[PDB]
């Protein structure tokens, strides 16, 4: 992908090893 | 590594177990300066830089 051109100062790095998808998304209390 | 190179990592999302730290008699020195190392593991930090 070509998403970023340089990625630095990294905190919190997480990984995970006819259709409809939905989210919600909050940010609350840091 | 060397001292003028020294290697830092950061930690977090971790649960700490400082317990094994201060048991462990290997280590001469343990000076804790600003927090009580009796009373580490009740305290939460942010994160720890190594
Ligand atoms: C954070 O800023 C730059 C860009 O990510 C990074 O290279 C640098 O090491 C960091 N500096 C500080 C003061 O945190």
């Amino acid at each position: 992908f070509r998403v970023y051109s340089s990625a630095n100062n990294c905190t919190f790095e997480y990984v995970s090893q006819k259709n409809l998808r939905e989210f919600v998304f909050k940010n609350i209390d840091g | 590594a060397s001292v003028y190179a020294w290697n830092r990592k950061r930690i977090s999302n971790c649960v700490a177990d400082y317990s094994v730290l201060y048991n462990s008699a290997s280590f001469s020195t343990f000076k804790c300066y600003g927090v009580s190392p009796t009373k580490l593991n009740d305290l939460c930090f942010t994160n720890v830089y190594a």
